[PDB]
């Protein structure tokens, strides 16, 4: 015969090789693949679809779980003022754990890549107004001001003309670096008569086509 | 930078355990192949709808502490559609369609590789309708039956550990995953009469 | 403004180009034409959501539903139209969305499993009734109708099965749920219940 | 020698492999094949081949069960009554036990094609008449009536022209989907002076060329 | 779809059990080689008239519970026409013309291909005429008479179960399948006295 | 199967040697390197300073 020689690792199971094994019925024909509609290659396809971010996720609404997916804006709010406040970390808990991405960053352990979060107004189509939707770098402080928060990277929608506006968070990473959001009242909500004076927006979140992870993990 | 660890093949690799078998001092055991006993792996499986792979199972057995005895041992697969043994002594282990492999306990762990066993074109974890009585599709991908060889009893309590690895993973039609506790094995059942949020909660919507 | 005429069957519906295809394939042969205005449903304050399973919504129907109990077999897309008509100074917001194999829980008899040509409602809309949470139901195809904006969604459904051809008598093969996220809200004096109206066309129908 | 490595399933015993094997004797050399007449190659070869159904299958017929082939027509029978009546399942019990069909299928779990029924008139040249060889579909009823009968699919065979018909069950499928068959008198048994007033139908039974069975069992 | 698990390799295939052979604490065993020992092999193979192949043997070699020992055994295949031992010290067991294996207990089983040993072009389970005084053929693909090595005797238990395969089958001219039980293991003698119909009864003709 | 034999030196562990080994993470692609300057190639670059 050929002179071989055993090394050292034989007979030993490593749970993580991919090697062929023995057909336990070789005569067996399986039923051949048919078109399916659907089919999902990559776990990234999953992950770019907007699902509906939890941003009002106080400890009042636990009983009356669907107050959770929206937030109100209302007549009786200043000028100038404070709406919402949240992170921009998808793999920590809080608002990120409700949507698609904040549950497939639980299987992995190092994500980076770029965000885009979309707004949207459900109000009257006779009701007008402006939010401000200010984002910060990682690093810096949430802002005190309106005016502190203008200066920095933000967008103004009015939803007179726009019920739904974008905004792109440009670099996450994880191996505190968050991303904070913050709305602000940039006018006061103006409304006609017969028109309902308080009214609601959702959130949707979704990643971009330079997000990717890795060092697969279970929860 | 590479997009290569999140595909389905990569999602689904990684043999884990299964099943846990105690054959202490009957004298057999029945294991049906089913993939929803443990809570991963369902969770996994179940954010898609239509899934096709083909298993690879390993067998590591042993005494209940650690050690090895020289000792055979057959682990039969009953098909889907053929008849499991009743006794230790049935006519069903001796059948030439029921494929077997023979082992002893000082050996390599035994692996068997089972093809796609379903006459649709992929199995299916939801079936909305009804097979004929409860709302269940009828995958049923088989049986494993494992007994120590001989006539008389072995003085010897034999537990072994089923892994198994899951390859060539072709997915259908993404789904949400599940928030909500499991409390039965066969149906989307959840807890009514308290509902866990998805997230957790703060003080203020402004508390960041 | 168009006027859609197949059939005997006329509706009126503007030019409205938001048309979704579910997962990006068009119905089509080598695996009744005419329109089907459900009965209207009247969103209120504090109504919770409704369903109907496909092809179930259509076999108390004629001339489709009469070749649904014959025949043995059957294999068909689908076009589902949902239109709203609110004034405006209503207010509120829709989710439109088809789930394959949309299997209930039960906190189930067989009225609420196929519920019929009227639709049930849903009890814990949170957990669509079936432990997936609703945060995450924009994974399936779906369309949003905010009363601001627009007032009708409409969805193209192609033909989804692991095998070619089910009997449609048991099976259902998907669901159809409009759920209000955002609730219904208006002053006093005003139309108090909106009319929701479902229209159905069957696309490419085979039998044999 | 050359670096190896062994791998978990080693010294096993799979019983369903196909490796070689130390020959016993290898300067043997045996008998060289001739040419003999009717080699099977395919086990449908042999279920394509006509055997006799067993429809008369009684509780009485159980002590001379010769009888059990050949069902009978008369001539006190009216018109428009039901002479016989059978499931198209090979694999289940009754009258399909006898072919050659429903034993191969016992030999298998899923099979899937379609069949051949024939029949095959046994009585004297100078009687004359008509059955009806109606085929219900699975799903639907057996039918209570003649006209009913007539409106599916259904044969005409007058045994005054054609002592023997056929009849395709268009499909079967095993993974209640029965094919029921029906036999009618449309007229009833005219008979001269000297031929005898009762005659046996014998029936037959084959599969056809698009007919498969997969997954081998043992009985 | 794939008419290729009714061929004629793929029906006899899957190597089963043919006999098993206790040798308890004489010293030796004969076992002809025969294949009508058990009622199925026996109804698969008189389903045909002449066939022609080669077998494969597989050894498993055990104690009466399970356990191995570390001991030798030879396993000496006489061919035919040779004369068979009488008793453990033959001289038969000696000869250069009878191959032997020797194995231990604590191996993997061992494996023998025996070629097709006829003087004929194939064998016949059915001969209708007379050899010389019943009438049965003359097949007889051999013998293996099986030993503990060594003078003395042995202080174990030894049972070894046989499997067998089937390999390049060949058949010709098909044949109804028995449906009588059987009574012998060289004649079709069927008990007369009762015959079993082959179907199942029935009330009418008309209740199916 | 083919026919094999085992040598003497089967199942000893000689720390010297250089051999493939089985990867514990087979679906993990590591970080790519970046360009770091002053690369040591050999020991004789830090003898003749």
């Amino acid at each position: 015969g050929i002179p071989t020689e055993l090394k050292p690792g034989t007979n030993q199971f490593l749970t993580t090789d991919d090697g062929v094994s023995a057909p336990i019925l070789p005569g067996f024909h399986p039923t051949p693949p048919i078109h399916i509609p659907g089919e999902v290659h990559n776990l990234l396809e999953i992950c770019r679809v907007e699902t509906i971010l939890e941003v009002n996720n106080l400890k009042t609404n636990e009983t009356t779980p669907m107050q959770r997916l929206c937030f109100p804006v209302s007549v009786q709010s200043k000028t100038g003022e404070l709406c919402a406040a949240f992170r921009a970390d998808p793999g920590r808990d809080g608002p990120w754990q409700s949507t698609i991405l904040g549950q497939l960053c639980r299987y992995y352990t190092q994500w980076s890549g770029s965000l885009e979060v979309t707004f949207m107004f459900a109000g009257s189509f006779m009701a007008t107004g402006k939010m401000l939707i200010a984002y910060t770098p990682p690093g810096g402080n949430v802002p005190a001001d309106r005016i502190t928060a203008m200066l920095g990277t933000h967008v103004i929608w009015d939803f007179g003309l726009q019920s739904s506006v974008t905004l792109v968070v440009p670099w996450i990473s994880n191996t505190y670096t968050t991303g904070i959001i913050t709305i602000w009242y940039q006018t006061n909500y103006v409304v006609p008569i017969g028109a309902p004076t308080t009214a609601y927006i959702v959130a949707l979140a979704a990643a971009q086509d330079n997000f990717t992870m890795k060092l697969c993990k279970d929860t | 930078h590479s997009t290569q660890e999140t595909a389905i093949g990569n999602f689904f690799s990684r043999a884990g355990l299964v099943s846990i078998i105690t054959m202490p001092t009957d004298g057999y055991v029945n294991w049906d192949i089913d993939l929803m006993g443990y809570a991963q792996l369902r969770r996994k499986c179940e954010l898609f709808t239509y899934m096709r792979f083909d298993a690879e199972f390993t067998f590591v057995v042993a005494k209940p502490n650690g050690v090895l005895v020289p000792q055979l041992l057959q682990y039969m697969y009953v098909p889907p559609g053929a008849p499991k043994p009743t006794s230790r002594d049935s006519f069903a282990w001796q059948t030439a369609t029921n494929p077997s492999v023979f082992v002893k306990m000082t050996d390599p762990p035994a692996q068997v590789s089972v093809p796609f066993m379903s006459p649709a074109s992929a199995y299916q974890w939801f079936y909305d309708g009804y097979p004929t009585y409860g709302q269940c599709p009828n995958n049923m991908m088989g049986t494993f039956s494992i007994r120590t060889v001989g006539t008389e009893k072995s003085p010897h309590s034999i537990t072994l550990r089923v892994y198994m690895r899951i390859k060539h993973v072709r997915a259908w039609i993404p789904r949400p995953l599940r928030n909500q506790p499991y409390l039965f094995k066969t149906n989307p059942n959840y807890k009514g009469n308290d509902i866990k949020c998805t997230s957790t909660s703060r003080d203020k919507i402004t508390t960041l | 403004v168009a006027q859609l005429t197949i059939g005997n069957s006329t509706i009126t519906t503007q030019e409205a180009a938001n048309i979704v295809i579910a997962y990006g394939e068009w119905p089509e042969y080598c695996p009744v034409n005419r329109f089907f205005t459900l009965d209207t449903k009247s969103w209120a304050k504090d109504s919770k959501g409704w369903y109907w399973k496909f092809p179930d919504v259509l076999t108390e129907v004629g001339v489709f539903g009469q070749n649904a109990q014959f025949h043995y077999l059957y294999r068909s897309g689908f076009c589902v139209h949902v239109q709203c008509n609110a004034s405006k100074f209503h207010q509120g917001a829709l989710l439109v969305a088809v789930l394959p194999e949309y299997v209930l829980g039960t906190i189930p008899p067989y009225a609420t499993t196929q519920p019929g040509q009227v639709g049930a409602v849903l009890t814990h809309p949170y957990v669509l009734d079936a432990g997936i949470p609703l945060s995450q139901l924009t994974v399936c195809p779906h369309q949003w109708i905010n009363l601001r904006t627009n007032n009708c969604a409409t969805i193209i459904v192609p033909y989804m099965n692991t095998v070619p051809f089910d009997s449609a008598l048991n099976h259902c093969n998907f669901g159809l749920l409009v759920i209000p996220v955002v609730p219904l809200d208006f002053n006093a004096g005003a139309t108090s219940e909106i009319p929701i109206t479902v229209t159905i066309a069957p696309m490419c129908a085979e039998f044999a």
